[PDB]
């Protein structure tokens, strides 16, 4: 199990995997570092196997095409034998589960509200308390002087289109009826819009990226409110593979040992630029 | 898998499984009401089997005996084949997953802080583990023998380590025998005691009368309840897929709202 | 080694070695716990030698007698072969090194000024309150005479002032000798009690380590101020010519570099302190 | 041990050994003045031997070459028998003690914090390691390759570990090539930089012009200088006893005061 080298497909997306400094003089797995790289190292230690990181050429997480019925991304690589392990942020989704087997979630996340950091507004003085105009999703939906949106596809838009709790239904109604267009092509564009709008726009993106962006310069974004829904990231393995059980037990042992929390803290706050 | 009724095993824990106020005029599955009963009904609807609710006799979550190496409670009933499906708040852990198969978590939780609900603008309420660690006027404690105390015992984080050293060098011992006694002591402490317990229980206690406790801060760790089956059971894939469908369609988040806030005795 | 169990003599003095809670049901070395007990544990682990703690019957640290020329206390027990290692607060001193050999100091200390914690004085800005210490160092202690300063009636602390030639520590000795009534105390505990009772009008000159230990005890009414007047060391004494000198010395040096000694000092001073 | 002159090894370090302003009208031991020269004179008086001061050629404290396993500097001179006594600021450590014999420390030491000497009442100057760890406005750094950086690298204390992680994840690198450049940087930083160096050098620099730096806080760790001799040398016991006598009679403290404050160019 150690002589053979497995293909560990992964996606180039910070802070999970980034180009290491002076990566040209490194070779193999040393060129990439991040949360996912170290998680792969720990998992390979637990299973006692040798691995090589192979970034997926397509650059997509994974979805099934409409007419051709061919899977793409890491899910496509796992299905068609390109790789065997997919240590990367891959949301445990029903449609992804029907073809491949997911392990237990190594990090829990959900849709979170992103707002610009509160600042001294131009119109007791010893101490200053910054009051956030939004406290949760209910306050965001009740008052409509602020605009809020999400990326033009993915899990968030479908979740708002599908929710029936009558609050996110109203949120979806406002989002669809809003003029001009509120959806953003990319998450980076949405963050730029939030920063540029001077606190007049909010972004509904997943909590992990929200916390990562909050700890980056110019430190002008913050996380507010609890998670609207619940999801998780899984270490996907192909259906019927013999590596499912060792991977699952390795993730569970790492989660109980506190190594996962150590990694998240180290790559979110310890290496953050607003610390 | 038809013409056969399965024996579901679940514990009496609120809001999960509670005896109805009209218990003595109802029989069968109609005796019990709660989050887990509705979850079992929906899972039986999706998978397509008939089931009968049955309670574990000893009323405990599964633990491994250090002497006889035997499993008790719902996990013990699952391992020895007395029951088929355990739709209950059974936490996913390394030890149990070695013997039984857990579905994907239908409810995420973690360790949280519960405090009594209350130079003047400089005061700040506790909202994180660091604030509780750096402040010593208000004592904090956990269950005398539980996963929370063990978590602070084995934790490698500096903040949690300092917290644990505070617990082990403080008298009288704040560790309370039971959860009910813990919440009673917190209520009678008048803000001088913070109890560290599971997030779901803290949220439900927040919604219980007379509404004098609140939950602050995020979850210190990450856990998740699960629906366990005996290893090699034929219902692993249908149950997992059903749980995923309820997670995406929002049925689990609807039952949570129904049994936590909609039927809560407190406003919000 | 593990050839035989050695007699590790120690002195019953907190926080180095104290009676453990419910010590009757424990046996052997488990009855005693403290900084010195743990230090003995690490030293015996480093040398790989089994040991037994045996408190010296006399209860004295050790000093040559005037007429019989006999050695008492821990130094006497080491000299006459009743023990082999003394893991205790035995100060490295010239007259104690003429008969036995000391290792490197595992803890540095010196004479320190002890004063009562500043309080809300009765009046004769309000948002934050700063407690100003009336005394900051030995120079201010000697310059101002409204507060009397005392030491222990017979020890290294008094002999340091008797033998010192620096102007500050000579004026201090002159005032202390000419002070009326008697300023020297009988015991360290009695001196601390006098400091506490005098409502901050009396300062006591005792060892820095004990000052830090007492400061972290209830009712948080004592504190340390100023730097150490002199420099001394606490050593793990071994008898002269013993083969255990080098392993003990290297073990203490390794423990000091590894940071284990600082960890133990923190644990037994601040972590287990009752004051905060 | 008479009719023989001993070659004494020492290094040019201020104020331990300094060249006199009248150096070129003096010869022999009269060329050098400082704390260590007077210490050597007193030790030679007490033990009763004739000695000649000889400065180490390469001017370094002893370190072990990883690839040749050879000792350089004063320690290297001691091991190979070129010199007899090293009355110099030579720190007692585990590695050096294994090859040479150190006397009892004649001067205690430790890691100190060096800063430029400067809601108003609520401000708090840095006075301990915890204050420097919790506050990040003022960057702090040590020598690029020294015992201080290694100490914070290997330290197991939580505060020191957090400080080390702060240093290793900060740019530009605050670590300074040499002590003089570090002191100049502290002078020119206007209170935005704190230098972590040995306590004796911090105290001596505090008594140097233009007196814009000060030492604050206690010693983070415990170290001590020593007077080393080759292993098995016949002068170990006389040197140890002489050091103890000078320590008890206050001669060591008197020389330290004379060469730190009495001859200092700064008021106190
Ligand atoms: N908020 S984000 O930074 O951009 C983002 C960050 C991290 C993982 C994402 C993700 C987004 N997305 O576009 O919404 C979609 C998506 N879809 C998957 O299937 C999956 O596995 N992971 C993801
Ligand atoms: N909420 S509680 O009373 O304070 C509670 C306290 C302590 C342990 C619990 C627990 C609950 N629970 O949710 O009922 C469920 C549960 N499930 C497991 O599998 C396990 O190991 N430990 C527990
Ligand atoms: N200030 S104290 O708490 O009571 C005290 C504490 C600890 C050690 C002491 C000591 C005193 N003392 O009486 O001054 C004298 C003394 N003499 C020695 O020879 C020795 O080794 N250790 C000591
Ligand atoms: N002057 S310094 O910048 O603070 C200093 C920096 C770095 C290493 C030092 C050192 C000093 N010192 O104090 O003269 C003495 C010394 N002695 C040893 O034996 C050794 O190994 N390393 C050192």
């Amino acid at each position: 199990i150690e002589n053979r080298t497995v293909v560990v497909t992964t996606i180039m997306e910070s802070p999970y995997v980034m180009y290491k400094k002076n990566h040209e003089m490194f070779e193999g797995n040393d060129k990439y570092e991040g949360y996912c790289v170290d998680l792969a190292s720990e998992i390979a230690k637990h299973i006692g196997i040798k691995y090589k990181i192979a970034i997926v050429p397509d650059g997509k997480y994974g979805a099934r095409d409409a007419d051709t019925k061919i899977w793409n991304g890491m899910v496509g690589e796992l299905v068609y034998g390109k790789a065997e392990i997919a240590i990367a942020p891959l949301t445990i989704t029903l449609v992804r589960e029907e073809v491949i087997d997911f392990s237990k979630p190594f990090m829990s996340l959900g849709i979170s509200i992103m707002i610009k950091k509160p600042q001294k507004s131009k119109p007791f003085l010893t101490v200053e308390r910054m009051v956030s105009p939004i406290e949760s999703a209910e306050d965001l939906a009740k008052q409509t002087e602020i605009a809020y949106g999400t990326l033009d596809s993915g899990s968030t838009k479908e979740f708002f289109r599908r929710s029936k709790i009558a609050v996110y239904e109203k949120m979806w109604t406002y989002m669809r009826s809003a003029e001009p267009s509120v959806f953003t092509r990319t998450t980076a564009e949405g963050v730029a819009r939030v920063r540029k709008s001077k606190g007049k726009f909010a972004f509904l993106l997943e909590s992990t990226m929200n916390e990562y962006i909050e700890q980056r310069k110019p430190c002008d974004t913050m996380k507010v409110g609890g998670n609207l829904d619940s999801k998780g990231y899984g270490v996907a393995t192909p259906k019927g593979s013999s590596l499912r059980t060792p991977v699952n037990l390795a993730v569970l042992k790492l989660s109980e040992a506190g190594v996962l929390d150590k990694l998240k803290n180290k790559w979110w706050y310890d290496k953050g630029e607003c610390g | 898998v038809q013409n056969r009724t399965y024996i579901v095993t679940t514990i009496l824990e609120d809001p999960y499984v509670m005896l109805k106020k009209n218990a003595n005029q109802f029989e069968g599955n109609d005796r019990y009401e709660g989050y887990c009963v509705e979850l079992a009904a929906e899972i039986a609807k999706h998978v397509g089997y008939s089931y009968r609710l049955e309670i574990v006799s000893d009323g405990k979550y599964g633990a491994r005996d250090p002497d006889t190496k035997a499993w008790n409670g719902m996990v013990g009933e699952l391992v020895y084949g007395r029951a088929d499906v355990a739709v209950a708040p059974l936490t996913i852990t390394l030890v149990r997953e070695e013997v039984i198969d857990f579905s994907k978590p239908f409810m995420s939780l973690g360790i949280s802080i519960m405090i009594k609900k209350p130079v003047e603008r400089m005061v700040s309420p506790i909202e994180s583990a660091e604030d509780l660690a750096k402040q010593t006027e208000i004592a904090y404690g956990t269950l005398e023998a539980g996963s929370t105390k063990e978590f602070f015992r084995r934790s490698k984080i500096a903040v949690f380590e300092k917290m644990w050293t505070y617990m082990k060098s403080a008298e009288p011992s704040v560790f309370v025998r039971t959860t009910e006694e813990g919440m009673i002591r917190v209520r009678k402490s008048k803000g001088k005691y913070a109890y560290l317990l599971e997030s779901t229980m803290n949220e439900y206690i927040e919604q219980r009368k007379p509404c004098d406790t609140m939950k602050v801060g995020g979850n210190l760790d990450s856990k998740g309840y699960g629906i366990a089956t005996p290893k090699g059971s034929a219902l692993r894939n249908p149950v997992n897929l059903a749980v995923l469908k309820l997670n995406e369609q929002g049925l689990l988040d609807k039952l949570k709202n129904k049994w936590w806030y909609d039927k809560g005795e407190c406003g919000s």
